[PDB]
């Protein structure tokens, strides 16, 4: 019975927990090195006295939290568990390839860490850059390993991309059309459309990488007419999308717990963020090169990727004052899912702002591979991510789990957490403005106060985890079981009761068209 | 050849609580242990691999 | 004692939004300033007052004889 | 070089830098005007008992939301391309320099009319001379006449590296194969600070650049000296 | 069929506190741990 | 009937303020972490050649 | 939301057990890895 | 004519931030000037421009393999 | 889009309908106190009378206090509608909030 | 009892077994690449392919023999197929992107001109010629097929799908050929890695469309196909037509404009 | 473009038979023999060393690690020049 | 040119399959493929909600384009009303 | 009174000051006294005495809006344990700097600093506005 449920699953809820699981495991893979990160930084000089394992950390720190935490946890987590119920469909398009999305991220991750394991590791950057990801500078497994993570892990999502697409475009009540759908399905739709074109192309870009390594190709090799700045463009391709597809899931999320908390039916201008996220995701296409900047490319070129990245502002302007417009005239409940989207508004902007100040290719210039641009995606994407999924996970906690968990103590973890944050990432402008660059181990003595700052910020975001991971064993210890939770009328995901039966939807919803 | 359908129909519509991968019969069983055996033994055989690797031979 | 007088009592949130904004507005159009008088005019005249009678062979000789360079002693 | 507790740009060493000194201090302007902007919106919105939970009509505002920013992007972008294709513009340079990045060190050459070569490494700490800097000087340096419009090329011997000097506003990546070119001017003489800015394996971090900016007479002397 | 409501629908028991928060200790523990091991695993190589 | 908060509230605020305070005081003037501020006003130049 | 009182109260005595088990497990492994870390390289 | 050289001139040819092909060209150009004015048993100095532009803009490795390569009868481009 | 006096009207009339069920009094109330508005004493009047005809004492003074609570920080409001209430409130008997210490927290 | 029309799928292992025999291929390509050693690379091909065989299987038994398959269940088929194909194309575009960077900015180590030095390209009107008349003609012999399945006619839907594999083979079989006549190879610099890599997916392609139309062709012998349900076939069909417009792509691109 | 053909009464099986028997393979046939003609072996490239050419950066995972996939002894030089 | 021997669905569609095309031939819906179309929905004529149980979820989309669903449960019993509209809603079981 | 996790599809009661008027009343069965009650109130209101009132308006209400509405002290206890864990924090730095990190470089002894300072006064470094602006070149000293 075990094995058949939880190893042989075709049930999008017992998925949908096993892909939370995994994600919050990878979480603290990610977190610890990250600290690792920081602990090397927290005074001048060296800790590790190892560059080589230095630069694997850092790679690693970064995989680990894209596609082990926040893409597991948004769309393998609460795309599972929320989608299908939000629809009054029984279960996802393909119920058993489901399953094979969330096995395929273990053995990835496996292969990640034997990159780590063998040989001296892939100290590469995520970005995994030619020649030094070739096989003269990265001689050995680790960066083969590191491709074949990527390879599993990218075969997870794109066949997870297929099965929302159509779940979400064949699976609602036939009275429903997809401007009835609630703005997370929306979210879930088109990160899987960014995911369903996206990674092939990295797909491409990393199996060129490993002909290089393994069969004499010279995709990228200049000795054989190749170029290593056509790697930088089907990676970009691919990893410009990659950061909208980060965040996507998550606006969805904060447009639910903010209509949510305000006490409001709906969201404020429900086709204008449909609008702005089907705006975004098209945008995300066309603005790839505004990561290569440096790279020597025609002025041009330069001038039409910095215009084309800015205009990105607009739609996204329209949610960020949307959400604002569903708090006015809301009955607030203060709960610790509305402090997360909160915070995760107000951080996101933040980082966001600063994404504009790169988006000036001039500006970009002296800010490129320094800690200017460590600062903005730890604000936009590191905390706008982290604070959604944080707001998703205590808002729903009592759906998928039956129990409430103690607010008190969440609303301390959430404190406790937005100064940590803080602490790490703010000072960190000042070290890039002032010329710091990214991916070192150690720096010229000027930095030191701000590196010491950001490092002790680090150490009070970890106190948070742990107190996250005692809030979670509270709520199992104390088994204080949900009764009756509002606006049902709108959420329809709460009206099967907490936690739904395994079997929801056996009769579905009926919904007449007038 | 001739149109054998209804016979398989009936076969895998019997209502005897078997999942599909094992309606077919004891073949059914045998290739699905061969499977798993291979998949969990090569698994383990990979860790092997691993721990092997991840130490020098100067 | 008497009547109490008759109070507004339609559109509160509104008439409170409109007053509000007008006052986030002119918080930035009134700091706009903040930034721009005390970092960007400052930076544009410490350049200016800078450079316009500044001598750079006297600068070079005051850090030659201070001994800095590897080219010039 | 970046000072202790920095907040800002390193000050400009070229006329360019200076220039993108005001371009910064006119986008952070607008940075701040917003982000003040939505918090105080946010917290508006946050501190008051009054409700209205009916459904509220979005067309009249969103023209407000979408044509304020679309005019706020404008107003960042015309002085963006401005400096963009002033950085572009033909300056009709007086010297090529070549720098040539390698694990873990750059090398120079200046082939105009002989045949000077060199390698510029990081003083290891223990070996610093008093006064010195951390991690950034090199026991070479990239002696440059001031004052003057030099064309700088950057190519790679091995990985990608990247020739950055912040003060001057320059970061040209180093790419093996590929010749990369930017131009250099110095107002004023000097020693000016730069570090690889591509990760390029375990010293990434110990590659520092340093320009030594000297009168003309001075840098054709050195120059004859080096050969 | 399986069994289904709060503390069910998981697969980790949580009949018994203590032994629910050994084996979260255990699996956040590992995961948490699993990088220190890794920095140690690769300096110890040389 | 007084919940947690009641009873215990001003004890953990006065407490927790007191307990913050004091260990990043200590932390951050006593165990010899070198902060790195600003010569200005501060240092007093040195001949170095 | 509404919830019933606790099937299994967790009394402050087991919260501080609980939190106190928790935050060992995360800093003991990793607190030995970076105090042996002078070891492992002179090793 | 044009002696008193500083640098290599802007080339409006190759105007943006990438000068492979201008290192490229001038090379071959010298070469190709060369070899044309050995087979007509003339000046090979008239080609000496060519040879500033390049040993000007091109890096010294370049160069150095691109020779051993000539020697070698292994250069692939057309000379 | 209709005066207030229209508006007005509309709801006196919604309330006023002799045979005013449970759930259409509930249903107007909820709806009535999602606007941006505290509503007239003779909207509130309507809805008190149709809560004596469905015999149901609680809600009229529920209904009170969703007056005072839509008022927010307007503290005239409340006390001015109670005033215009007065003659209604004796008539049927209605107890305030305030007079059955349901406003102590 | 359900009373919607879409499939709750039985409690299955090939997920697992799907997901572990990815593991194996992977870890064993490295094993190969740096440990001179088949093993696990082959122990994964053998588990990969026992469950492609086991799963599709059991697609079959729920469709055909079981009824699952609904309208609402094959529509959900039909975008899951048009969505597949959609990343597949995403996935060529990477190597036309690599083919034609490579091919319009010749570098100075190839000689600064496309074809590069010391390369000598197929002739486009020989062999390729061929090539692209057999995968066309194998697109007029598919469409002759579904016509006739969708007329009820056993005979000539056998017929006409026995000769689009035919021909899917004959094409197979002419590359395999061009492939050991080709006096480059795929390490000659980024000429060779562009044409190889690129017709050499495009094989693996025409192979996994073949083994598609043959698995067709055994159930339409076993009468698994009615004149109106017949998912698999179209789909096959489709994933057909995408491997021969890809064929069209690499013909104009890489052997005629890239000769 | 109507091709020059010019059919169309009803899209059906006939046609498509029609199409493959009549145009389809006719085509294939043609272009088989004409394959069959300019068969027979183009002389082998004379070997030049070329750096951008039979590129080692690693041995191969089969063989002796110097010999392409499908190497053809008669017109794939090693690089160090045909084989022996 | 053309015989037989290709099964009809008639011949050889089974399980849900033949029942949804069984039922579509008698003009039937009992797998909830079509959107059923609104009554008056007053008191007097109530939206039918057929169900094989005593209770059904009814989404309620109250005006056209409503991008809003309303969402409950309706119960065996007396007709409800949407808590949004007032549209009535009665359960017929099966 | 009491709620069964069985009921979720049931109409159930909320105390929300958004929705005054809940679905059901907060007490749905009556004793002998209470439907006595339920009764009186059929006649005129003014002859119910206050506390028939008072339990007329707890048989339909849970909470009054007084009660749903109050204040709590829970800020107290979320700000100082925030607080509390924070200086836990700091415990955790003071163990990594006695622990963990060994000696910073020896750039950052006193006298290192000093000379380095004159240096980078020497080199002018940011005589603009950064830092060279800030000595007095004249005075031989900082700028007050
Ligand atoms: C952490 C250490 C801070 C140290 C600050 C040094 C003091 C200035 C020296 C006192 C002045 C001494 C004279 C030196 C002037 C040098 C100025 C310069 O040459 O160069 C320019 C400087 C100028 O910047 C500053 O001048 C820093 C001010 C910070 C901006 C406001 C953020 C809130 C305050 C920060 C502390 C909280 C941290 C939490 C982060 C909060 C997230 C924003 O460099 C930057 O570009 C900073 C990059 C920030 C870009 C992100 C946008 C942030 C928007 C948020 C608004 C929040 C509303 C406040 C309301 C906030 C409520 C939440
Ligand atoms: C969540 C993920 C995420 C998101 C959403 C974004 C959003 C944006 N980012 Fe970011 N970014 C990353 C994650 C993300 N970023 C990562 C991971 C990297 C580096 C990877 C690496 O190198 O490792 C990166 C790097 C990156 C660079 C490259 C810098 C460099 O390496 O030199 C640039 C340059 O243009 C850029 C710009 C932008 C812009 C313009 C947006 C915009 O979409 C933001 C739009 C939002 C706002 C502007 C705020 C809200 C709007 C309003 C309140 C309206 C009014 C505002 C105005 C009118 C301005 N980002
Ligand atoms: C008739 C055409 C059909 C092709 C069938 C041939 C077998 C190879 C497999 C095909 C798969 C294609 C892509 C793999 C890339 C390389 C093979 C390219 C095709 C090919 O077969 O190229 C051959 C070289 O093969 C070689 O290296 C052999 C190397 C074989 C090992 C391949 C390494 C595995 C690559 C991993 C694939 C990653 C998949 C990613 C999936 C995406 C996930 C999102 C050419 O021979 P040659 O002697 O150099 O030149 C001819 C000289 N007479
Ligand atoms: C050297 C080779 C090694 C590489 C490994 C790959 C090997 C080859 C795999 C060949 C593909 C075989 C797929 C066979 C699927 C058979 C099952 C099937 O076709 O199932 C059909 C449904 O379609 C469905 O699931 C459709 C299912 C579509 C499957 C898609 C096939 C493409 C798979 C490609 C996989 C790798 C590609 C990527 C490579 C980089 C069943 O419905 P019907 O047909 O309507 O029948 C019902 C009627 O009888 C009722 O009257
Ligand atoms: C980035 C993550 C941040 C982690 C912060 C860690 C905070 C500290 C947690 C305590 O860790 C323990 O510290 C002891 C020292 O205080 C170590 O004992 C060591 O030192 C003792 C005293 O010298 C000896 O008794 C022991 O044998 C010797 O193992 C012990 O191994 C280690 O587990
Ligand atoms: Cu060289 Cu980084
Ligand atoms: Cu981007
Ligand atoms: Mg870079
Ligand atoms: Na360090
Ligand atoms: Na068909
Ligand atoms: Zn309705």
């Amino acid at each position: 019975m075990f094995i058949n449920r939880w190893l042989f699953s075709t049930n999008h809820k017992d998925i949908g927990t096993l892909y939370l699981l995994f994600g919050a495991w990878a979480g603290m893979v990610g977190t610890a090195l990250s600290l690792l990160i920081r602990a090397e930084l927290g005074q001048p000089g060296t800790l590790l006295g190892d560059d080589q394992i230095y630069n694997v950390v850092v790679t690693a720190h970064a995989f680990v939290m894209i596609f082990f935490m926040v893409m597991p946890i948004m769309i393998g987590g609460f795309g599972n568990w929320l989608v299908p119920l939000m629809i009054g469909a029984p279960d996802m398009a393909f119920p058993r390839m489901n399953n094979m999305s969330f096995w395929l991220l273990p053995p990835s991750f496996l292969l990640l860490l034997a990159s780590s394991m063998v040989e001296a590791g892939a100290g590469t950057g995520w970005t995994v850059y030619p020649p030094l990801a070739g096989n003269l500078a990265h001689a050995g497994a680790s960066v083969d390993l590191t491709i074949f993570s990527l390879h599993l892990a990218g075969v997870s999502s794109i066949l997870g991309a297929i099965n929302f697409i159509t779940t979400i475009i064949n699976m609602k009540p036939p009275a429903m059309s997809q401007y009835q759908t609630p703005l997370f399905v929306w979210s879930v739709m088109i990160t899987a459309v960014l995911l369903l074109l996206s990674l092939p192309v990295l797909a491409a870009g990393i199996t060129m990488l490993l002909t290089d390594r393994n069969l004499n190709t010279t995709f990228f090799d200049p000795a054989g007419g190749g170029d290593p700045i056509l790697y930088q463009h089907l990676f970009w391709f691919f990893g410009h999308p990659e950061v909208y597809i980060l965040i996507l899931p998550g606006f969805g999320m904060i447009s639910h717990i903010v209509t949510y908390y305000s006490g409001k039916k709906e969201p404020f201008g429900y086709m204008g963020m449909v609008w702005a996220m089907m705006s975004i995701g098209f945008l995300g296409f066309i603005v790839w090169a505004h990561h290569m900047f440096t790279v020597g490319m025609d002025v041009d070129t330069r001038a039409y990727f910095t215009s084309a990245t800015m205009i990105i502002a607009i739609p996204t302007g329209v949610k960020v004052f949307s959400w604002l417009a569903t708090l006015h005239g809301g009955n607030i409940k203060w709960s610790p899912a509305m402090m997360w989207a909160l915070g995760f508004i107000f951080l996101f902007t933040v980082g966001g702002l600063t994404g504009i100040v790169l988006a000036n290719s001039s500006l970009d210039i002296v800010l490129h591979d320094t800690y200017y641009v460590v600062a903005h995606f730890h604000y936009v994407l590191s905390m706008g991510a982290v604070f959604a999924i944080m707001g998703g996970f205590v808002h729903w906690f009592p759906l998928f789990s039956g129990y409430t968990l103690n607010d008190t103590w969440a609303k301390i973890h959430f404190a406790i957490m937005f100064v940590g944050v803080n602490m790490t990432f703010f000072p960190q402008h000042f070290l890039g403005l002032s010329g710091m660059p990214r991916r070192y181990s150690d720096y010229p003595d000027a930095y030191t106060m701000w590196n010491t700052i950001s490092s002790m910020g680090s150490f009070i975001s970890l106190t948070a985890v742990m107190l996250m991971v005692f809030i979670i064993w509270e709520a199992f210890a104390s088994k204080r079981e949900v009764l009756t939770v509002d606006l049902t009328t709108t959420n329809l995901e709460w009206l099967n009761g907490c936690p739904p039966p395994y079997h929801t939807f056996e009769e579905p919803t009926y919904v007449n068209l007038k | 050849f001739e149109n054998r359908v209804a016979e398989k129909q009936k076969l895998f519509q019997e209502d005897n609580g078997l999942p599909v991968h094992l309606k077919g019969g004891a073949t059914d069983n045998i290739l699905y242990r061969v499977t798993m055996t291979l998949c969990l033994g090569g698994t383990l055989y990979s860790l092997y691999c691993l721990g092997w690797a991840s130490f020098p031979h100067k | 004692s008497t009547a109490l007088a008759k109070p507004q009592m339609r559109g509160l949130l509104a008439r409170r939004l409109r007053f509000h904004i007008v006052g986030a507005f002119m918080v930035s159009l009134g700091f706009a300033t903040f930034y721009k008088f005390a970092v960007a005019e400052k930076r544009k005249k410490a350049y200016a007052d800078f450079y316009r009678n500044y001598d750079s062979m006297k600068d070079f000789e005051e850090m030659r004889k201070a001994g800095i360079f590897q080219s010039a002693k | 070089m970046a000072y202790p507790m920095q907040l800002g740009f390193q000050d400009a060493t070229s006329p360019i830098m200076e220039e993108l000194l005001h371009f910064h201090d006119h986008t952070l302007m607008i940075v701040f005007l917003i982000s003040s902007l939505v918090l105080y919106i946010i917290s508006l919105m946050l501190t008051t008992k009054l409700t209205h939970t009916s459904t509220m009509d979005a067309q009249e505002v969103e023209t407000i939301w979408t044509i304020l920013p679309a005019i706020i992007l404008i107003l960042i972008a015309l002085p963006s391309l401005r400096i963009l294709y002033m950085m572009d513009e033909i300056n009709n340079p007086s010297l090529t320099v070549k720098t040539m990045g390698h694990q873990w060190y750059w090398s120079y050459e200046y082939t105009d009319y002989e045949d000077l070569s060199f390698d510029s490494y990081m003083i290891p700490t223990s070996e610093l001379k008093p006064g010195e800097l951390r991690l950034l000087e090199v026991d070479n340096r990239v002696v440059l006449p001031m004052e003057m419009t030099i064309r700088m090329l950057v190519s790679s011997e091995d990985v990608l590296h990247s020739w950055a000097v912040p003060s001057l506003g320059l970061k040209t990546d180093a790419i093996p194969g590929r010749l990369n070119q930017t131009t250099l001017m110095s107002s004023r003489p000097g020693l000016y600070y730069g570090q690889c800015s591509e990760i390029c394996g375990s010293n990434h971090s110990f590659m520092p650049i340093v320009l030594e900016l000297v009168p003309l007479k001075y840098f054709e002397k050195w120059s004859a000296s080096m050969l | 069929h399986y069994e289904e409501g709060p503390g069910k629908n998981i697969p980790f028991s949580v009949e018994n506190k203590w032994r629910l928060l050994a084996m979260m200790t255990l699996f956040f523990g590992s995961g948490f741990a699993a990088p220190f091991f890794i920095v140690r695993h690769q300096l110890l190589k040389k | 009937a007084p919940d947690f908060h009641d009873k215990y509230g001003n004890a953990v605020l006065a407490s927790g303020a007191t307990f913050c305070v004091a260990v990043w005081v200590y932390m951050a003037t006593q165990i010899g972490i070198e902060w790195n501020p600003s010569p200005v006003g501060r240092v007093t130049p040195k001949e170095w050649r | 939301i509404t919830a019933k009182p606790a099937k299994t109260p967790t009394s402050p005595k087991e919260q501080a057990i609980g939190l106190s088990v928790t935050f060992l497990s995360f800093l003991l492994p990793a607190g030995w890895v970076l105090y042996h870390l002078d070891n492992y390289k002179k090793s | 004519k044009i002696k008193n050289y500083q640098t290599a001139p802007f080339d409006s040819r190759f105007p943006n931030q990438n000068q492979t092909r201008n290192c490229w060209q001038n090379y071959l150009d010298f070469h190709r000037c060369e070899k044309a004015m050995t087979a007509k048993g003339g000046d090979v100095s008239v080609c000496e421009w060519y040879r500033r532009v390049y040993k000007s803009l091109c890096p010294i490795s370049w160069v150095s393999t691109w020779d051993d390569r000539r020697a070698e009868g292994t250069f692939p481009g057309k000379i | 889009h209709e005066t207030d006096e229209e508006f007005d009207a509309r709801w006196v009339t919604y309330f006023n309908k002799p045979d005013i069920d449970a759930w259409e009094l509930r249903k107007g109330m909820n709806t009535l106190v999602g606007y941006d508005l505290v509503p007239e004493p003779k909207i509130i009047d309507a809805a008190l009378r149709a809560c004596r005809r469905l015999n149901d004492f609680a809600s009229a003074v529920r209904i009170l206090e969703v007056v005072k609570d839509k008022a927010g920080p307007h503290k005239e409001i409340y006390p001015y509608v109670i005033q215009e209430l007065r003659p209604t409130l004796n008539e049927l008997g209605i107890s305030t909030p305030e007079e059955l210490g349901l406003d102590k927290v | 009892h359900q009373t919607h029309a879409y499939h709750m799928v039985n409690p299955s292992p090939w997920p697992l077994t799907g997901a572990l025999s990815a593991l194996l291929m992977t870890s064993g390509l490295t094993m190969w690449f740096h440990f001179n050693s088949m093993t696990l690379l082959m122990i994964g091909l053998t588990t990969n392919m026992l469950t492609m065989y086991q799963w599709w299987r059991d697609v079959i038994r729920e469709s055909t023999f079981q009824g699952h398959h609904t309208p609402a269940v094959q529509k959900g088929l039909r975008y899951g197929m048009i969505l597949f194909i959609i990343s597949e194309v995403l996935f060529f575009t990477g190597f036309f992107w690599a083919f034609y960077h490579s091919s319009l900015a010749p570098t100075p180590e190839l000689g600064g001109c496309w074809p590069p030095t010391g390369i000598h390209p197929l002739n486009p009107l020989e062999v390729p010629l061929l090539n692209t008349s057999v995968l066309l003609a194998s697109g007029v012999s598919i469409t002759w097929a579904h016509h006739s399945l969708m007329e009820g006619d056993r005979k000539h839907m056998l017929q006409a799908l026995f000769i689009t594999i035919t021909l899917g083979v004959y094409f197979t079989l002419l590359q395999a050929s061009e492939y050991y006549e080709a006096p480059f190879t795929i390490s000659d610099g980024v000429y060779g890695s562009t044409f190889f890599v690129a017709t050499g997916f495009h094989g693996l392609h025409v192979i996994i469309g073949s083994t598609f139309l043959i698995v067709c062709f055994f159930r339409q012998l076993k009468f698994h196909f009615t004149s109106n349900h017949h998912f698999g076939f179209e789909a096959a069909a489709w994933y057909w037509h995408f491997v021969d417009v890809v064929w069209l792509f690499l013909y104009v691109s890489i052997y005629w404009w890239g000769s | 473009a109507s091709a020059a053909k010019g059919d169309h009464g009803g899209t059906g099986a006939r046609t498509w038979r029609f199409l493959t028997f009549g145009l389809a393979l006719p085509s294939v046939a043609l272009c088989t023999l004409n394959s069959w003609l300019h068969s027979g072996h183009r002389e082998r490239p004379a070997f030049i060393p070329y750096h951008h050419l039979r590129i080692r950066t690693k041995p191969f995972s089969w063989g002796d690690g110097n010999h392409t996939f499908f190497h053809n002894p008669r017109v794939n030089p090693l690089p160090t020049g045909y084989e022996k | 040119a053309s015989g037989g021997g290709v099964p009809t669905d008639e011949e050889q569609a089974t399980g849900l399959e033949r029942e949804v095309m069984l039922a579509a031939r008698k003009g039937q819906d009992p797998y909830n493929i079509l959107a059923p179309k609104a009554t008056s929905g007053t008191k007097e004529d109530p939206n039918l909600v057929p169900s094989i149980t005593n209770k059904r979820i009814v989404g309620c989309i109250c005006e056209e384009d409503n991008s809003t669903v309303i969402w409950f449960w309706l119960h065996k019993g007396e007709a409800q009303r949407c808590p949004s509209c007032g549209t009535h809603y009665k359960l017929v079981p099966h | 009174s009491v709620v069964k996790s069985e009921d979720y599809a049931l109409p159930s009661y909320v105390d929300r000051r958004d929705y005054p008027l809940p679905d059901v009343a907060h007490v749905k069965n009556l004793s002998a006294s209470q439907k006595a009650l339920k009764e009186k109130e059929k006649a005129s209101w003014s002859s119910l005495s206050i506390d028939e009132k008072v339990e007329l308006y707890r048989l339909k209400f849970k909470e009054s809006f007084a009660e749903m509405n109050r204040s709590t002290n829970e800020w107290k206890t979320v700000v100082g344990a925030a607080m509390f864990f924070i200086g836990f924090t700091a415990l955790l730095l003071i163990w990594e700097k006695h622990y963990v990190y060994g000696p910073i470089p020896h750039t950052f002894e006193e006298e290192w600093v000093a000379k380095q300072t004159k240096r980078m006064l020497d080199m002018k470094v940011a005589p603009i506005q950064g830092f060279s602006a800030k000595w007095d070149y004249d005075k031989n000293e900082w700028k007050k």
